């Protein structure tokens, strides 16, 4: 059974089982091309593949570019093999992913960091081309070697940027995992406190906040509740602009600017597909 | 277009379309 993966210069311990063919699954280690995501049995077979493989980045269209950070839009119908390999790779670190074969109804947004050898996988999120429940993310993953550096929140922010340009309100697919929920709550906290910091008016509706942020009204209310900013005072519902929360937020978003871990809306070059 | 869950042991029901008043510390 697969315990480790060789991925570029990294050796990654796998967390959950992924349904690779038994010919590959019975081996202890899998070697993968870091650009095309094809999986191989040995270091020797990988070396020979890397000499021949023409891919230095994901397929599809580069829709975001800020220096070394890119996002590629990959259509599951146009690049089926790449997207299946990506889903099999994702399933090694995602427990609850249940889709690896029929990738045709999905778009995959693949974030990369460039160096002099090519554009290296940071993480991704998948998205239904047409979601009945208006889900703007299906699954989301930061690769283990990049985790806890701010890239997950960049991916989340990017998913809402797409929703903003589409003139839609979005939400992640249910159910949300433990780590997913922690990440989304941090993001929703940031966006809400940003809005209220910049808003000068005397009142605001949840719908107005939802329209500007592309965040679902239920998620806004949930976040308002989590921050204890919804109060009651003689008959009416009231948004409490908490002192301590906005102070710490400015200190936090100073650090966010310093480390460059932000998605810049002006660096998106995108019109919705089809 | 409503939502519910308790605030300080009191179950409440909030509209998403109505303007909600924004407050600082106060009383
Ligand atoms: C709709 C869903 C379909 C799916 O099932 S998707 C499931 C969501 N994806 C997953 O669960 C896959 C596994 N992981 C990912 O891809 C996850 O990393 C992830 C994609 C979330 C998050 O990836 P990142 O680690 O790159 O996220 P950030 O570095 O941006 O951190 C975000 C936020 O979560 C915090 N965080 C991140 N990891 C941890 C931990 N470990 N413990 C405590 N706190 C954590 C973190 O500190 C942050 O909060 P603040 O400090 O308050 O700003
Ligand atoms: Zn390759």
């Amino acid at each position: 059974m697969i315990k480790t993966i060789a991925f570029g210069r990294y050796e990654l311990d796998t967390w959950y089982h992924s349904p690779y063919p038994e010919e590959y699954a019975r081996l202890g280690r899998l070697y993968m091309c870091e650009f095309c995501l094809k999986y191989m049995k040995s270091q020797t077979i990988l070396r020979r593949h890397m000499a021949k493989c023409v891919w230095k980045h994901p397929p599809g269209d580069e829709i975001y570019r800020k220096g070394s950070i890119s996002v590629f839009e990959v259509d599951g119908k146009k690049n089926k093999i790449y997207c299946q390999n990506l889903c099999l790779l994702a399933k090694l670190f995602l427990d609850h992913k249940t889709l690896y074969y029929d990738v045709e109804p999905f778009l995959f947004y693949v974030m990369t960091e460039a160096d002099n050898t090519g554009c290296h996988l940071i993480g991704y999120f998948s998205k239904e081309k047409n979601s009945f429940l208006n889900y703007n993310v299906s699954c989301i993953l930061t690769m283990p070697q990049y985790m806890r550096q701010g890239y997950g929140k960049m991916l989340i922010d990017f998913s809402y940027l797409l929703s903003k340009v589409e003139e839609k309100v979005g939400s992640p697919e249910r159910p949300l995992s433990d780590l997913g929920l922690i990440s989304y709550r941090s993001y929703w906290k940031e966006v809400l406190l940003r809005y209220l910091h910049n808003f000068q008016g005397k009142e605001i509706s949840i719908k107005e906040i939802s329209q500007e942020t592309a965040v679902n009204p239920v998620d806004i209310v949930s976040t308002l509740q989590a921050l204890q900013m919804l109060k009651y005072w003689k008959g009416k519902h009231l948004v409490l602009k908490r002192q301590d929360l906005i102070d710490e937020w400015i200190a936090k978003e100073a650090k966010r600017s310093n480390s460059n871990k932000t998605m810049d809306p002006s660096c998106l070059k995108w019109t919705p597909p089809k | 277009g409503m939502v519910e869950i308790e605030i300080e042991g009191r179950l409440h029901r909030i509209s998403i379309f109505d303007p909600l008043e924004i407050i600082l510390e106060d009383d």
